[PDB]
RNA sequence: UCGGAGAGAGGCUCGGUGAAAUAGACAUGUCUGUGAAGAUGCGGACUACCUGCACCUGGACAGAAAGACCCUAUGAAGCU
RNA sequence: CGGUAGGGGAGCGUUCCGUGUUAGGGAGAAACGCGUGCGUGAGCCGCGUUGGACGAAGCGGAAGCGAGAAUGUCGGCUUG
RNA sequence: GGCCAGUGAGACGAUGGGGGAUAAGCUUCAUCGUCGAGAGGGAAACAGCCCGGAUCACCAGCUAAGGCCCCUAAAUGACC
RNA sequence: AGGGUGAAAAGAACCCCCAUCGGGGAGUGAAAUAGAACAUGAAACCGUAAGCUCUCAAGCAGUGGGAGGGGGAACC
């Protein structure tokens, strides 16, 4: 029985789902809109809102860190030094999922993600 | 093209209403036949019969139609404040008729058959009625036992 | 066991209802006075 | 795990309703989910 | 030198519409279609026969409540003592008839009859 | 006749199952046009499509063709039909052979605009019958 | 022993395409009794709103192959 | 005047032929139905439709001549 | 006698018996009944027990076998 | 295994929905609810609309009796 399990999985087996997690938030954090279903959503937001906090401490340690998450590299570069101007005193809840019309397909509820 | 639309009549509807509603609802009468009952005996059953009446009935034996009867084997002729009941049959008590077209009654399909064992019988049957009609009833006086 | 038991037909015979009180297998039905005869049904003559 | 016999006309016509019907009510959301998308305040489909 | 038919349509049309109101297949599906027919005109005979014994039954129950309504102990056995004792030519389980439209004139007979 | 109140628009043997164009067409039934419009425009189901292309194609038809309006435009009856359906032998394990078959849908719809003489009241007056036949252009319960 | 938790693929729900064997018609209750002597279809009593979905398989002498065991046929064939 | 195996008697119907390039028929031949019209019955008269071309009755003749049963069989369709 | 059939292992009940264990809804013969080929009412249901024999119609009546508290017709009628 | 629009393609100019699939008008034709998966078109099977009706039920589902109601004003 789930009770108590709040690891949002997706319908991957785990080494698959880090790397959609993985992948998906780098070009989140590059694009700033993405589309994915809902639940993709869900996960992102947490992750992304980790990688921005890590940002918004710039010490080598945390961008050694997100060096490590992030698979593109220069995406880590401009963002930790972009970022603590950006967030400057936004203080968590970074995303924002407005979301949209289901996929010709699958009817797959399909959802949008925005940084704000 | 076009919708019929309201047309020309512009004219206020008659609003009499009592003749309108002379011609909505139809006349009903009925007569009254008379005060008069009785159980009459043919083939072999019986019937409550009274004057002015169809009587789908077995006697077929010989009579054409448009005709005049007496069904004088009466019993139980019983009046609408007396009756006369009587042995075996009331005396003098004439039910005259009007014995008309012998029918043949509606088909009864006598159909019979078992089982496995392989038959069936496809078979019909019109049972020819005289339907008669009764016009009064007469001699019942005698002995009235009504009360 | 050793009583055998007692099947169709057989089962019948033990088991159907019988009148078995000498009176009334005897009686008979009510007559009744002879009822003189009655008249005809029918006539013509109107 | 065969069926032994074919069902009726009517028994079928019964649960084909509860199947379409089943479309029915899935209708009625997408019918609020319109009237609402109509334009106004709301936060969904960019 | 084919001599192909049509006149099993018209054979069994027939039967096709003497099985209507018959709900289920038996009302659409030929080949049940006629051993229905064969069934329905069988509980003919015996519903009509099963009539006749039938209707005496209503009558003896319905003729004999309205003879016990005398408060007194009467029947429909006894009633008919006293109903061929005094001649009476049979009114046929229908005064069973009477007994339910002219209920006085049911009373006119009782009464004579217990003379 | 439906005297011009009627736009039969009929479907060709468009290639989709006919029981699933049946729950939406079923849904459809009786609602002014506005309304499944906008449901056919956003409705969930791949049988939504086509019977949306249809039903413009019906409004449209019925707006230049006759000349009606759109907002009092309802959808009278919009029945299915079967079609023809064509068979493929699909094989299968150790030997056998399943035809699958592959449908198509066969759809009329009949939209109905609203014509209307508009009687003010109840009472009858058996007067101008042979222009009563032309007055009494639908009604319901009627007796006599 | 004595199970338990976990990951994957199915199952489950939603969008799309869409078979199968079986199938007299089935408006297809339990216990007892009966009956070609082990019945939802008959009798008596009890019990049961209508209808879904998931789940298990005791019945419908459930499906499959006109039994392969036994016997018969003045059957067929192989071997001695 | 019950009736299985079975025997005998009397009939209907269908495609075709003789009477015919018949009577009748684009004011309209057959399949569907209203008539419990009619018959003991197989069936027959009438009655209607978008289409629509042929063809009775009577007295006779012939039969690829009458179907729900062959795990028949060809096609179309379902149940699951 | 002619022309032609079907049938060839019946079942139970009653009786007299053999076999069996004076066991079988067993088996085998002799004389009859019903079923077979036969309906209907009594027997709760119930081929082979009882009355009885079905040409049809009847919203007429008298009875047989069996029955009269309710479900179901008919006296919860008499007296020992 | 697969035949039969019409007497003549006169086989559908033009318009609108329009991914040119398929349709509704217009037009031809006596008729195209004869329009090209087109000549009569049965049954199974799939729907639709109207009339009456089923949720304390029990049934080879009919039949005899017929409550209540609807139909043209005694028959279904």
């Amino acid at each position: 029985m789930k009770h108590g399990r709040k690891i949002h999985r997706l319908s991957r087996p785990a080494d698959q789902r880090r790397a959609l997690l993985r992948g998906l938030t780098t070009q989140l954090l590059k694009h700033g809109r993405i589309k994915t279903t809902r639940a993709k959503a869900s996960a992102m937001r947490k992750y992304v809102d980790k990688m921005i906090t890590l940002a918004k401490e710039g010490s080598l340690h945390k961008r050694r860190q997100a060096l490590g998450f992030i698979y593109e590299k220069q995406i880590v570069h401009a963002l930790f030094a972009e970022v603590p101007e950006r967030y400057g005193d936004r203080n968590g809840g970074y995303t924002r999922i407005i979301r949209t019309l289901p996929r010709r397909g699958d009817n797959a509820p399909m959802a949008y993600i925005e940084l704000v | 093209v076009l919708p019929d639309d309201f047309q020309a009549p512009e004219p206020g509807t008659p609003e009499y209403n009592d003749i309108i509603n002379q011609f909505l609802p139809k006349k009903g009468p009925p007569p009254p036949r008379e005060e008069i009952f009785a159980v009459v005996v043919i083939g072999s059953r019986q019937y409550i019969v009274i004057p002015g009446r169809w009587i789908y009935t077995q006697r077929l034996k010989g009579a054409t139609v448009n005709d005049k009867i007496v069904l004088n084997k009466v019993l139980l002729v019983g009046t609408k404040a007396s009756t006369y009941i009587g042995t075996p049959i009331v005396t003098n008590a004439a039910v005259h008729a009007v014995v008309e077209e012998q029918l043949l009654d509606d088909k009864v399909i006598v159909f019979k058959y078992k089982k496995k064992k392989n038959y069936r019988r496809n078979i019909g049957h019109r049972q020819p009625i005289t339907r008669i009609k009764i016009t009064g009833i007469t001699g019942y006086e005698d002995y009235p036992a009504s009360t | 066991s050793s009583r055998p038991q007692k099947k169709g037909t057989a089962h019948h015979m033990k088991t159907r209802p019988k009148k078995t009180a000498r009176w009334d297998i005897k009686r008979g039905p009510a007559v009744y006075p002879p009822l003189p005869p009655l008249p005809a049904e029918w006539t013509i003559v109107s | 795990a065969v069926p032994k016999k074919r069902t009726s006309i009517y028994k079928k016509r019964i649960r084909k309703n509860i199947w379409k019907k089943k479309g029915y009510w899935a209708a009625l959301k997408a019918f609020s989910l319109a009237k609402s998308l109509s334009t106004g305040n709301s936060k969904s489909f960019f | 030198r084919v001599k192909r038919g049509y006149i099993a349509r018209r054979r069994r049309k027939k039967i096709r519409f003497f099985a209507s109101s018959f709900r289920g297949a038996h009302s659409r599906l030929t080949r049940t279609i006629a051993q229905q027919k064969i069934r329905a005109l069988v509980s003919a005979h015996r519903d009509r026969d099963r009539q006749k014994r039938d209707f005496r039954r209503l009558w003896i129950t319905r003729i004999n409540a309205a003879i016990r309504e005398r408060g007194v102990y009467y029947n429909y056995s006894k009633f008919i003592h006293d109903l061929y004792k005094r001649q009476l030519l049979l009114n046929r389980k229908i005064l069973a008839q009477i007994a339910i439209l002219n209920p006085n004139c049911i009373y006119m007979i009782y009464n004579e009859i217990i003379k | 006749p439906g005297k011009c109140d009627e736009i039969t628009t009929r479907g060709y043997s468009i290639s989709m199952s006919v029981d699933k164009a049946r729950r939406v067409i079923d849904q459809i039934r009786g609602r002014s046009y506005a309304e499944t419009l906008m449901i056919l425009e956003l409705m969930p189901y791949r049988a939504c499509y086509p019977i949306f292309k249809l039903i413009y194609s019906a409004a449209a038809n019925a707006s230049h063709n006759k000349q009606f309006n759109k907002a009092n435009l309802i959808i009278s009856k919009a029945e299915v039909n079967k079609g023809i359906t064509l068979k493929k032998v699909k094989p299968r394990a150790r030997g056998r052979s399943y035809m699958i078959k592959r449908p198509t849908c066969h759809i009329t719809i009949v939209l109905r605009d609203i014509t209307h003489f508009d009687s003010y009241d109840k009472f009858l007056e058996s007067l101008t019958p042979k222009k009563l036949i032309a007055l009494l252009g639908l009604m319901s319960t009627g007796r006599r």
